[PDB]
RNA sequence: GAAAGAAUUAAAUUAAUAUAAUGGUAUAACUGUGCGAUAAUUGUAACACAAACGAGUGAAACAAGUACGUAAGUAUGGCA
RNA sequence: AUUGAAAAAAAUAAUAUAUAUUAUAUAUAUUAAUUAUAAAUUGAAAUAUGUUUAAUUGAAUAUAUUUUAGUAAUAGAUAAAAAUAUGUACAGUAAAAUUGUAAGGAAAACAAUAAUAACUUUCUC
């Protein structure tokens, strides 16, 4: 019985509710279900019958065939060859899918979804190519945010960005919106969300949220805009929401500059990417990387150039988008930025 | 419990002797009748049955009584027999 | 004569009204459009009046 | 309004029909539903087991054969030859029938032709 | 609408969207229809399929062995030829149709463990030829079929007109019902053991019968039908009744083979055979 | 002339709610002609039947193992082979 | 080695397109289905094509409102 | 909440209530419905109140109050039978010819008829 031992498991792939994990655990159907919280309600229902000899048995199944992986796991010495024969072990154990299913995985608890077990992160991953990350994959497109800025994304990180310290509220960005110039005139705040199996110890992040479509005249077309950069970020599966908390001044390769759009300039795509660093062997520690502030300017930027110089790899994005309204002058007065232009409605 | 209802109105007849066996073999269920509390919910019926929950439907003139399965031979072990396993495919050693 | 002309006058009482075409014999044709004295979407209803090809109501309670 | 024919049709429409005569829809629990999840896992896993097995012994049972078969053409041609014919209108017996779920009353036949 | 040009505009990512899971519209039809949560539920697996598992232990074995023949390649079936490019006309000619055939045949491969002929479905077409006249025909036919396979049946439309035969088009005229899995395996027992016996003068299916490639059919008079226990138990009920096609789909490479699982099944076969 | 049912509006299924027609059925026990029984899933409310001409009576399926009746009942006193021997002269023809 | 999926390749526009004939159409313009029934809406329409004038044709954009779509967007009647 | 059975909580989504913000957000509670809709001196069922049989429950029967039976097709995002011919969203592929099959025949309906290299997941030697 390799499910009910917890001397080597995680305390995380058992269900921390008690009646839940005795409900599910039982020789006779008598007990009545915790999810259904009203007396009369559960009185009312009425589970299918033989569910539990037929259960018990279908875990004992189950648990045999964990136990049957296990065996192989430990001898295995390749750490991804470890953590995927560790996954087949446990992902159909039904208190870990329990755990996943019913529990939130943007903020994940520890105790009842811990991203540092394998089979938790393989199942958020899961989770997050089915919807989230083909969302994610379409705003990119459509918006075209991708070939503007940099040629191609292969999602591997689910990154998700939030605005708290501007107006209050709480609220996770959906790909693709259109946010006021109260909502993103203070800074945001990221998480990025691993699922690969990584170095947690050694592996760096950069973050740069990048205004493609800012009016050149000169040009008579438009020009980047690094509007906010962080480097040398360090992540961990848990241990992920990237906060003034967290990094540090030196972090800041380009302190943020808000969404302050023009009068008639369009509507304008702010779409953060998210980069690792590149790994070096034979270095215990964090490698960390030297930018050349002179070299890089934030009034023009090749962000693919910029990539190819520091041998980064794109492993994930978000986008909104921000076009001019009342506030954004009172933003530019607070930030001390020029009074702002006016462009002619008939784009002629 | 998925199963829809038996359409009887379709099998046996109105007003007929064959109808009013079926009838008495059967037990109906429980109408929603106002004034009164039913904790496992208002009974819904239509057709006669409780569409909350699986249905029930009880049923030469002679009973069909299948033979036993083992056999004399298996209870005697012996092996020479071709009568010894019905269910198993055997092979002549 | 197979597809008479009938005018729609707007229900907010504007004064604004359209004109479309249709057959005798076809139900009574309200459809909504831009008025633009009110500035926005109103229904427009038939001003005169005309004899329609009755159609049996089709019915969804389970008569007899 | 209808005839007994047509009362008769419809009767026997509704027979087929799903008008009133199907129940509420099958809700769970959470972990009702987890249960049932791992039941259904658990069963589909030991039906691809089971094919597998399957599967294994007619491949194997197929090699033995072509093992044989070489062997056979190596050996006596005129054997081989005789073994490796078209079994066009190759007919099972009408003996080896389905087997039933209770066995009949006589069980074996001794004599035949 | 400004223009008809249809043109699918190429992306720059190999991630594959779903579009239909990005959409809140239809919730319940996000679920696949084996999942329970899925008003489409349906007990599958239900009880032990008894003709399926006689395949699997007495007769794939006995199949496999029949259809072994030694060092055995594929044989191509007819294809489209392409042209010789002797004349710089033939640089972008469509090629030329198949040898004898218009379509294309399919290559027939050796039997071996993977590739083994069984059964893989049933269709009982029935089209009333009389209810060119009356409506309620078609309805009579479709409840019978029902009963027969306790399977959901098709109605049947008229797809052509006709003079000589009093038809016209897009009227209902019987139905059909596609069996699969365990209701098939059961009807084709039903049919081996009931139904078939009770048929007075019958040899068999013919051995003329069948398609080229793996698909056998037969089919049952009115009077046939009246054998079925759901239609033998009343006599009553059932005034009219009406015939119908078999048609028996396996997954045999070519016919002999699929004659030859089917009389595995206890079908006989009685014709002279191609 | 033409003989039919006339349809009314029918009921919008929306997509999703289509639930799949699981009719209902009885296991029935079917006695073939010798004591095999077999257990079938049916729709008609018989829980036994057991058959008279089937498959495991039939020379066509078992090759190994009524005018002329009613002429054989009522000419029985007689005994009508020594009869044909006694009624066949083969001059005449 | 097997099962399932994603599919790709080949072929096809000979069917089908409310309607002639021609061009186009599977990336479908063809067909099915949900919602809808709105854009078979309101003021300015540059610029082109065509063009003796009178007319005719395609139409970016600006402004008001509407319908569908998670979104991107699409719709100022119909593949032309 | 009362009723049955033998301290709590940690998703999505929906619903109810509240408030945050020139952000259709968050918090707490709970998991309903899901193929229905008027009209039935006649069928069927339940419950209540009586009476008789073997305090008791079953069984039978009377009245009252209800509930069911109006029996009708699509069950699938349906996909070349017929039907809403303009919008939008999602998805799919036709035809011919050939081989067959109960009446069926040149001509009614149904079935079948090009290739899997590589890729992902699952089981397995
Ligand atoms: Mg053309
Ligand atoms: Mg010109
Ligand atoms: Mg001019
Ligand atoms: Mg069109
Ligand atoms: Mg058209």
């Amino acid at each position: 019985h390799i499910w009910s031992d917890f001397t080597t498991r995680p305390s995380s792939l058992s269900i921390q509710s008690s009646k839940v994990k005795n409900y599910l655990f039982q020789k006779k159907a008598s007990l009545d279900p915790p999810s259904i919280s009203r007396r009369s309600n559960r009185i009312k229902y009425s589970p299918p019958e033989h569910i539990d000899e037929i259960f018990r048995m279908s875990y004992d199944f189950l648990e045999q065939r964990s136990s049957k992986f296990y065996e192989l796991a430990n001898k295995t010495k390749n750490p991804l060859k470890k953590d995927a024969l560790l996954i087949k072990a446990e992902i159909n154990n039904p208190e870990v899918q329990y755990n996943f299913q019913f529990n939130n995985k943007l903020n994940n608890v520890k105790d009842i979804i811990d991203y540092d077990v394998p089979v938790y992160r393989h199942l958020g991953k899961q989770h997050w190519e089915s919807y989230g990350q083909m969302l994610l994959m379409q705003r990119l497109e459509t918006l075209a945010a991708i070939p503007d800025t940099l040629p191609t994304l292969v999602p591997r990180a689910e990154v998700n960005i939030k605005f708290p310290f501007s107006t209050g509220v709480n609220k996770w960005i959906e790909p693709g919106e259109f946010l006021s110039s109260n909502v993103t005139s203070m800074r945001p705040i990221f998480k990025i969300q691993e699922y690969e199996l990584v170095n947690v110890e050694k592996q760096l992040y950069t973050v740069l949220i990048v205004n493609p479509d800012v009016p050149d005249l000169s040009n008579d077309s438009f020009k980047t805009a690094l509007c906010y950069g962080l480097v040398n970020i360090n992540l961990t599966y848990n241990d992920n929401l990237i906060d003034p908390r967290k990094f540090h001044s030196s972090n800041i390769i380009a302190d943020y500059l808000p969404p302050v759009p023009e009068k008639n300039a369009g509507k304008q795509r702010f779409v953060v990417w998210v980069f690792r660093q590149p790994l070096i062997e034979d270095k215990q520690g964090p490698n960390m990387l030297e930018i050349d502030r002179k070299e890089l300017s934030r009034d023009d930027f090749d962000i693919r150039q910029f990539t190819k110089k520091y041998n980064l790899t794109a492993i994930g994005a978000h986008i909104w988008r921000s076009e001019w309204d009342a506030k954004v002058a009172a933003v530019r007065e607070k930030y001390g930025l020029p009074p702002g232009r006016v462009f002619s409605r008939v784009r002629r | 419990r998925l199963m829809w209802t038996f359409p009887a109105y379709f099998y046996f007849k109105k007003g007929t002797v064959a109808e009013h066996k079926f009838l008495s073999l059967q037990k109906g269920p429980i109408s929603k009748k106002n004034g009164i509390w039913f904790p496992r919910g208002i009974p819904d019926i239509k057709h006669g049955r409780e569409r909350s929950t699986k249905q029930e439907v009880k049923l030469v003139n002679r009973p069909v009584i299948p033979n036993d399965r083992i056999t004399e031979a298996d209870r005697s072990n012996d092996m020479k027999s071709l009568e010894r396993q019905l269910s198993r495919t055997l092979y002549l050693l | 004569s197979k597809n008479s002309v009938i005018k729609l006058l707007s229900t907010a009482a504007s004064g604004y009204s359209r004109y479309i075409s249709i057959k005798k014999g076809a139900p009574l044709v309200t459809q909504v459009r831009y008025d633009p004295v009110v500035k926005r979407h109103v229904l427009f209803k038939e001003a005169k009046k005309r004899k329609v090809a009755e159609r049996k109501p089709l019915d969804f309670l389970r008569t007899a | 309004s209808l005839s007994p024919l047509a009362q008769r049709v419809v009767t026997q429409l509704s027979v087929m029909s799903a008008s009133r005569k199907q129940p509420k829809l099958l809700k769970l629990a959470r972990e009702d539903l987890i249960k049932h999840q791992t039941i259904e896992k658990c069963w589909s896993i030991y039906q691809q087991q089971q094919r597998e097995r399957r599967n294994l012994q007619l491949e194997l049972q197929y090699k033995s054969i072509e093992r044989s078969m070489n062997l056979l053409q190596e050996l006596s041609p005129r054997l081989f030859e005789a073994a490796n014919a078209s079994e066009k209108g190759k007919r099972f017996p009408m003996e080896m029938k389905v087997p039933t779920d209770f066995p009949p009353n006589t069980l074996w036949h001794y004599n035949f032709r | 609408p400004k223009s008809a040009c249809s043109l699918v505009k190429p992306v720059h990512h190999l991630v594959k969207i779903d579009k239909s899971k990005l959409s809140p519209r239809f919730p319940e039809l996000k679920y696949d229809k084996s999942d329970i949560r899925s008003p489409g539920f349906k007990p599958k697996d239900t009880h032990a399929d008894r003709l399926n598992d006689h395949y699997l232990n007495t007769l794939q074995s006995d199949l496999l062995l029949i259809n072994y023949s030694h060092n055995a390649a594929v044989v191509k079936g007819l294809k489209q030829r392409a042209w010789s490019g002797d004349s710089p006309y033939h640089l972008n000619r469509p090629p030329k149709n198949p040898r004898g055939s218009k379509a294309q045949l399919p290559d027939i491969h050796p039997i071996k463990w993977s590739n083994i002929p069984g059964l893989e479905s049933v269709v009982i077409n029935c089209f009333v030829r009389e209810a060119r006249e009356n409506q309620l025909l078609a309805i009579t036919a479709a409840l019978q079929l029902q009963q027969i396979t306790g399977c959901k049946p098709h109605p049947i439309f008229s797809k052509n007109d006709v003079p000589t035969w009093k038809l016209r088009k897009g009227h209902q005229m019987g139905a059909k019902v596609e069996l699969k899995g365990k209701e098939m395996s059961q009807f084709l027992s039903t049919l081996t053991e009931i139904v078939l016996p009770r048929i007075r003068e019958y040899k068999g299916i013919s051995n003329q019968s069948g398609n080229r490639f793996g698909g056998i059919s037969f089919g049952l008079t009115a009077e046939d039908i009246k054998f079925f226990p759901e239609i033998d138990a009343n006599q009553d009920s059932w005034p009219k009744t009406f015939g119908m096609h078999i048609n028996i789909n396996t997954s045999a490479q070519l016919d002999y083979q699929a004659r030859t699982l089917l009389s595995g099944f206890q079908f006989p076969f009685f014709g002279e055979e191609k | 002339t033409r003989i039919t049912l006339p349809r009314r509006p029918a009921k919008k299924i929306q997509l999703g709610k289509s639930r799949p027609a699981i009719y209902h059925q009885f296991n029935v026990k079917m006695e073939l002609s010798d004591g095999s029984v077999v257990i079938r899933r049916s729709q008609y409310p018989k829980g036994e039947i057991r058959l008279i001409q089937d498959q495991r009576n039939n020379p066509l399926w078992n090759p190994s193992r009524g005018s002329l009746d009613r002429f054989n009942k009522r000419y029985s006193s007689l005994f009508s082979t020594v009869e044909l021997s006694e009624e066949n002269k083969k001059k005449t023809q």
